[PDB]
């Protein structure tokens, strides 16, 4: 059941990592060029892959992992379950610890009824208003059919041109 | 080499880039999601998606300006 | 570089996760008002808006400088002046048509 | 929590065999299970797997037994028989207490690490330098013929 979604997420993460590594190795040169040759494209690809992985993980399930009992055969070669059993536990998270501490300090820095809950509600209301305004603007701008210019009309004057008559 | 067709292609590319920049701006404005929808892993996945969307919107704005 | 090291660490973490998932695809089993998303939305919004405003201010300053001092405007400005003061330019790559008196 | 660690008792649990499984479960290193589980209740009179399933409590069962290298344990957490929910972490994988944690936490940690690294890389490579808006008469054939000689 969930194995399908697990394999899908694993393939997505592997493709993202492979694309990132290929872009890095192709544009390393021991130093990056300050002209954005492909940095924007790599950033867009990474952001899209991350958003796709997050949406797949949050959509639905379309735990515990014991030792080993052919992508995985290349890494876990020779049928070594001890490697998978020892690499599964191996996070310090030094900056994440400070972030969690600063968050759990107050999480709103002021007020109780006007805390992160009411702030998020007001932000969602403002975002809904902005999205409605943007949708109205897009529906208004979608009316543009084509830049219908105008020029001479030689089709009539040709037959209407002078002659022996 | 096809000066008129080259100018038409340049105009089409400029219009497509402008439309893509506008669509990226609209998507970044609509993907705010102030509601705490991240329930599986909030502190990790929420911040990850937020930073990714911010970097993507900044890159899209810079590319559109250029 | 630091960017290269960060990319390598991210790729290693993703590869480890993919290998663990592929192994699980061996033997698997089943085993606070922080408001993370609410604060992360505003944080990412401010972070993106900072860079956006920086780029917009840089572009506006460059445009105002190019419009103020009309002496370093080599891109198409000195070109328009020269063309109004000199011969035609058959645009094959950048310029052509010297004072060959072919007029 | 203790899933991130991979400690193992050296003097307490000298082995990870069938008989040593009870010693490893009764001696946490560092954490193995809660004190209010059914392991301490079964260890009152005599340690056995029958009394653990009979008494309603979090029992210490084995998921996969193998004396050779590793022995997957199954720390059941259920007050009813015919059910084994793994909650604690007292495995005998490679003669040591394994993590047996949920993959969601590790996946979220890896994703957050990758996102932070990518954001730092972008912020670093953003500003590096300035990227603002602002033969015909060569008759060498004679030389070639002379060099040919």
């Amino acid at each position: 059941q969930l194995e399908a979604s697990l394999d899908a997420l694993l393939n997505q993460v592997a493709d993202l990592k492979n694309s990132l590594g290929s872009f890095i190795y192709k544009l390393e040169n021991e130093y990056d060029r300050l002209t954005w040759p492909s940095v924007l494209d790599s950033f867009a690809l990474l952001s899209g892959q991350l958003n796709t992985l997050n949406k797949v993980l949050k959509h639905e399930k379309t735990q515990v992992i014991i030792p080993l009992v052919e992508d995985l055969m290349r890494q876990t070669e020779g049928r070594v379950p001890v490697f998978s059993h020892e690499v599964v536990p191996d996070k310090p998270d030094p900056e994440v610890e400070e972030q969690e501490k600063q968050l759990t300090t107050d999480a709103a820095r002021i007020g109780a009824d006007a805390a992160q809950k009411q702030i998020q509600s007001l932000n969602k209301m403002c975002s809904n208003l902005l999205e409605k305004i943007s949708k109205e603007e897009r529906e208004s701008e979608s009316g543009g059919l084509r830049p219908n210019k105008q020029t001479f009309n030689p089709g009539d004057t040709n037959a209407l041109v002078a002659a022996v008559a | 080499q096809s000066k008129e067709t080259l100018l038409q292609s340049y105009n089409k590319r400029l219009k497509d880039d402008i439309k893509s920049i506008m669509d990226n701006f609209t998507e970044i404005i609509k993907t705010a999601k102030i509601e705490d929808e991240t329930q599986v892993s909030r502190a990790t996945q929420g911040e990850q998606d937020n930073y990714e969307m911010h970097v993507r919107a900044a890159n899209i704005v810079r590319a559109g300006e250029s | 570089d630091s960017v290269r090291n960060n990319l390598r660490s991210a790729l290693t973490e993703m590869c480890v996760l993919y290998d663990v998932l592929s192994i699980v695809r061996k033997k698997f089993m089943t085993l606070s008002p922080q408001t993370l998303q609410l604060i992360s939305k505003k944080k990412s919004l401010a972070g993106a808006a900072q860079i956006l405003l920086k780029g917009a201010e840089r572009l506006t300053k460059s445009v105002a400088e190019n419009q103020e001092n009309k002496l370093q405007r080599d891109f198409n400005s000195e070109l328009l002046r020269l063309r109004q003061h000199w011969k035609l330019r058959k645009v094959g790559d950048k310029i052509l048509g010297d004072l060959s008196y072919r007029s | 929590n203790l899933l991130g660690i991979s400690w193992v008792d050296s003097s307490w649990i000298p082995i990870l065999n069938s008989g040593s499984v009870l010693d490893y479960f009764s001696e946490r290193s560092n954490p193995f299970y809660d004190r209010t589980c059914n392991n301490e209740v079964v260890k009152m009179q005599r340690l056995t797997l029958e009394h653990l399933n009979q008494m309603v409590g979090i029992e210490y069962i084995l998921l996969h037994a193998q004396e050779p290298i590793l022995f997957i344990i199954r720390k059941q957490q259920r007050q009813s028989p015919a059910q084994v929910i793994p909650l604690a972490d007292y495995y005998i994988i490679a003669g040591v207490i394994y993590q047996a944690p949920d993959l969601g936490s590790v996946i979220n940690s890896r994703v957050l690490t990758a996102v932070h690294g990518i954001q730092s890389a972008f912020d670093e490579a953003m500003s590096y330098c300035r990227y603002h808006p602002s033969t015909v008469s060569t008759k060498g054939p004679p030389e070639k013929r002379m060099r040919l000689q």
